[PDB]
């Protein structure tokens, strides 16, 4: 779909999810943006080291 | 709910009896499926 979705400077609308805790099941979709835990701390607020 | 569909059996009565369940063999038909997608993990039931 390059002749479609894209932008000179990027599509920068079109997302994906990075990181999550375990795997999600067969069919399953997961609508959440909290804050991942790479670091070991409770992490809160909008980032943590 | 399996792998995204929600499945519903369920069944009415015949029975007048004093109080408590009745032992007894009817079995649930199957009467609805919905495609919810959705993890629940809990419930509560609604009352008048
Ligand atoms: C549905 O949501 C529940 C509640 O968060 C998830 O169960 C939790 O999963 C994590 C990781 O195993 C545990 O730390 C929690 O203790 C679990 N809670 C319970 C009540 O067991 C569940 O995994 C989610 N379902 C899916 C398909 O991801």
């Amino acid at each position: 779909s390059n002749n479609l979705d894209s932008k000179v400077g990027g599509n920068y609308n079109y997302r994906y999810r990075l990181f999550r805790k375990s795997n999600l099941k067969p069919f399953e979709r997961d609508i959440s943006t909290e804050i991942y835990q790479a670091g070991s701390t409770p992490c809160n607020g909008v980032q943590g080291f | 709910n399996i792998d995204g569909y929600f499945k519903i059996y369920s069944k009415h009565t015949p029975i007048n009896l004093v109080r408590d369940l009745p032992h007894g063999f009817s079995a649930l038909e199957p009467l609805v499926d919905l495609p919810i997608g959705i993890n629940i993990t809990r419930f509560q039931t609604l009352l008048a």
